[PDB]
């Protein structure tokens, strides 16, 4: 349902 | 939500995670991270679909590659396409595709390699042989792109030329056993193996890990790189599941070559850049080795769909790598039967150099150290 998607930053670039 | 440059990288960390989970991330909450450098991934999407770093021939023209970081094989960058008006979410990502033959650039990792690994071969001044040549058991000829013979000839030459038959003749010294167990300790595997194989990665499955992709083969030739060790290309770091639990997936690797091959074989592919086939790659500050690729039509091909005398292609391939970084380029057309021509030929190794200038600049570019049992002489490395 809420998947979130984090680069090698950590920082958020997705959310599914 | 998500943005249009992470769609291949994403497809791929979707895949990967149930791979490992079990669980799809569509259907079950949780918080996925991922090694994916967006910064490169935005300059690789910058390269692809700009006028800033590639003069490109026209807006059809292909190009699918991955970038991996050489020390624990977390891909970094990956674009499988360029120009896309189409948007379904998570399509045909070409860059985990092994349907495009990968043609010399399997060379260094089926053929010249072992028959370092396993001691066909002593050194890279070692006279090879470029003659008249039957595919062994057959009355086929292994032609070289120009028809012609070079004759007798350094082993680092033959590969820096890039000719044919030398390959050829080296696959049958070490063996297609041996070879085929060197090539799966690369991460490449085909149902069965063939002579062709020496000069294309042509198979006949591809279903699923046969053959090889730019994420293959950035994986393999991030082993050159690294002193000879096999990382499995990782998109995921740590997932978190949405119950609280945790699993952080750690990289580890297998050797697959010895270090003094792996030297080797960098040190050949160093003068492809310099002397030979991969000069638009050229970076005279820049440490770094790589094999170019020019596959080619069958014979129905160039009989009933190919008309032309000029210099084509289906797929031009380059795969390279520095100290810290490894990368592999294809480029070609949707349609195979829609021929590379001219500068067309040139837009894989120019690819490969802009987004290498991008990731080295700026950091200090160590060259790669002789290690314990080679020496140096003249142009050449020899053994003890
Ligand atoms: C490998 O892909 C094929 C083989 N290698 C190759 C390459 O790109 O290295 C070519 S293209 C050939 C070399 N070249 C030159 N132009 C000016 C002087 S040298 C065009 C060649 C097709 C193998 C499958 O045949
Ligand atoms: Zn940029
Ligand atoms: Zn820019
Ligand atoms: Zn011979
Ligand atoms: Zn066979």
């Amino acid at each position: 349902t809420s998947s979130k998607i984090y680069d090698n930053k950590n920082q958020l670039i997705a959310d599914l | 939500n998500y943005p249009a440059y992470m769609d291949n990288y994403l497809k791929e960390v979707i895949n990967q995670v149930e791979e490992e989970t079990g669980y799809n991330l569509l259907t079950t909450g949780m918080d996925v991270y991922t090694n994916v450098d967006q910064e490169a991934q935005k300059h690789l999407w910058d390269i692809y679909n700009t006028d800033e770093y590639v003069a490109y021939p026209d807006d059809e023209l292909q190009v699918a590659s991955t970038i991996v970081d050489v020390s624990n094989g977390k891909v970094i960058a990956q674009l499988g396409a360029r120009h896309q008006s189409s948007n379904v979410s998570f399509g045909i990502n070409q860059a985990v595709e092994t349907n495009r033959d990968w043609g010399s650039t399997m060379k260094p990792i089926t053929d010249y390699a072992p028959a370092l690994e396993y001691g066909v071969y002593d050194s890279t001044a070692t006279i090879v042989h470029d003659e008249p040549y039957n595919y062994p058991g057959t009355n086929t000829p292994v032609y070289n792109w120009d028809r012609g013979y070079f004759g007798n000839i350094t082993l680092q030459y033959a590969l820096q030329q890039s000719r044919n038959v030398p390959a050829v003749e080296t696959l049958n010294k070490v063996g297609l056993n041996r070879a085929k167990t060197f090539l799966n300790g690369l991460g490449i595997d085909y149902p069965s193996i063939h002579y062709s194989n020496a000069i294309s990665s042509n198979t006949t499955e591809s279903d699923k890990k046969y053959g090889a992709s730019s994420e293959k083969m950035a994986a393999a030739y991030a082993a050159f790189a690294n002193g000879g060790t096999y990382y499995k290309p990782m998109y995921i770091h740590k997932v978190v599941f949405s119950d609280g639990s945790e699993k952080e997936f750690s990289n580890v690797g297998t050797r697959a070559m010895k270090e003094t091959t792996a030297y080797m074989m960098t040190d050949m592919m160093k003068t492809v850049l310099s002397y030979g086939t991969g000069q638009n790659a050229y970076l005279a500050w820049l440490p770094q080795a790589g094999k170019t690729g020019t596959s080619n039509y069958t014979d129905e091909e160039i009989e009933n769909h190919i008309k032309t005398s000029q210099f084509v292609a289906p797929d031009e391939l380059f795969a390279g790598y520095t100290r810290k970084y490894s990368m592999a380029v294809w480029t070609g057309y949707s349609n195979r039967l829609t021929p590379l021509v001219g500068n067309g030929l040139t837009v894989a190794a120019k690819v490969y150099r802009s987004m290498m200038t991008y990731l080295s600049e700026g950091s200090n570019p160590e060259d790669w150290n002789i290690p314990e049992g080679l020496y140096r002489n003249g142009e050449f490395v020899f053994k003890n």
